[PDB]
């Protein structure tokens, strides 16, 4: 029944994947309100669709900055994957378009802010609070991996809490459709799997190690490997020595010792039972997977929203006038966008 | 504590991709 759902999901994905949606809006169809977030070659702005009065999060990428950072393929994969994906725990891409200067990805506005914001402020989540989110990530990856997609950027910053209190995974810049092994060094230092650092080839198992880093962070209030500088973080990851806070249940410690597993022949998600080694684990015993998927499970925290256009759950960022050059920039590089 | 070390660290802010 899960493999039945996933087979339907695949058919739906592959059609949108082999025939991507292009130019589904124009910049003048949207009223730019506030910067919700920031990235190296763009920003996510709170936007208002005038025809509908609907609120969206529009990701604006500078084509030249994408080209400069050799992020062409990454930007193309992200739009292609997002326009083809459909899962409850993934931000819905409503529109996508491009102009002379920028690439645009109009997404569903997730008003509750990032898990990062709430996790930092609250300190740590209770094991049931982290389990609830972990479960949503578990199914999300189960979904992405069935479509042969690697996420590669899981962290609290990328997971947005929606009005119902459910996660919505954003930032698809490192998402790649791979049937086999990949070698690109990408992701966030704290979440990198040893294979990525060791510059060896890697697969989906890196998303399971990331899930491990996320569950620890959510439960501890700090990542399992931190140091003031990235190369110092990498030394702790490759070492494969994790201390667990004294409050961690034996189940959590066991789940994490399997997810944060340097040995791929032993790493949960990377074995014969695949995802079921995670799903059935003692720490997830109380989890009803179908109920999580259907959003029928009670959220441990429902965000504060003071209207459809509210941005209070998001931090303030400096704004920059969106200038659209009179000449088409990097046109051929982004022709399929 | 491990928490104090994290709090005092330079990596308690929004982390960037590499
Ligand atoms: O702005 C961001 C990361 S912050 C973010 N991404 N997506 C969202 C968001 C917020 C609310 N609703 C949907 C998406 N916020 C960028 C990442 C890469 C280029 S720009």
């Amino acid at each position: 029944s899960v493999k039945e759902f996933l087979a339907k999901a695949k058919e739906d994905f592959l059609k949108k994947w082999e025939n991507p949606a292009q130019n589904t809006a124009h910049l003048d169809q949207f009223e730019r309100i506030k910067t919700l977030g920031t990235g190296s070659f763009g920003r996510v702005m709170l936007v208002k669709h005038m025809e509908t009065g609907n609120h969206y999060a529009m990701k604006i990428l500078d084509k030249q900055k994408v080209v400069k950072l050799k992020q062409i393929e990454h930007t193309l994969n992200e739009k292609r994957i997002l326009q083809a994906v459909n899962f409850p725990f993934l931000v819905k891409l409503e529109f996508s378009f491009k102009d002379n200067s920028n690439l645009y990805m109009v997404m569903e506005y997730v008003p509750g802010g990032e898990m990062f914001s709430h996790l930092r402020r609250i300190g740590r989540f209770s094991e049931p609070h982290a389990r609830f989110y972990a479960a949503q990530i578990v199914l999300t990856f189960e979904y992405l991996h069935s479509l042969d997609l690697i996420y590669r950027d899981l962290k609290p910053e990328n997971l947005l809490i929606d009005q119902q209190g459910y996660i919505q995974v954003t930032d698809f810049g490192f998402a790649k459709r791979v049937k086999g092994r990949t070698w690109t060094l990408c992701g966030t230092p704290e979440y990198l799997a040893p294979e990525i650092i060791l510059s060896k080839g890697y697969n989906k198992a890196v998303d399971w190690w990331a899930l491990g880093v996320l569950i620890y962070e959510m439960a501890a209030g700090y990542p399992p490997f931190f140091a003031d500088q990235p190369i110092q973080i990498y030394e702790k990851i490759v070492s494969g020595k994790v201390r667990f806070p004294s409050h961690f249940s034996s189940d959590l410690k066991d789940l994490l010792r399997n997810l944060l597993q340097v040995d791929l022949t032993k790493r949960f998600g990377n074995l014969k039972n695949g995802v079921n080694d995670i799903k059935n684990h003692k720490w997830f015993a109380t989890t009803d997977w179908i109920a999580i998927y259907q959003r029928k499970v009670e959220a441990p925290f429902i965000p504060k929203f003071k209207g459809p256009g509210d941005t209070s759950n998001f931090d303030d960022y400096e704004e920059e006038e969106i200038r659209v050059s009179i000449n088409e920039k990097c046109g051929k590089e982004f022709s399929e966008f | 504590t491990t928490y104090a070390d994290f709090i005092a660290s330079g990596r308690t802010g929004r982390r960037n991709a590499i």
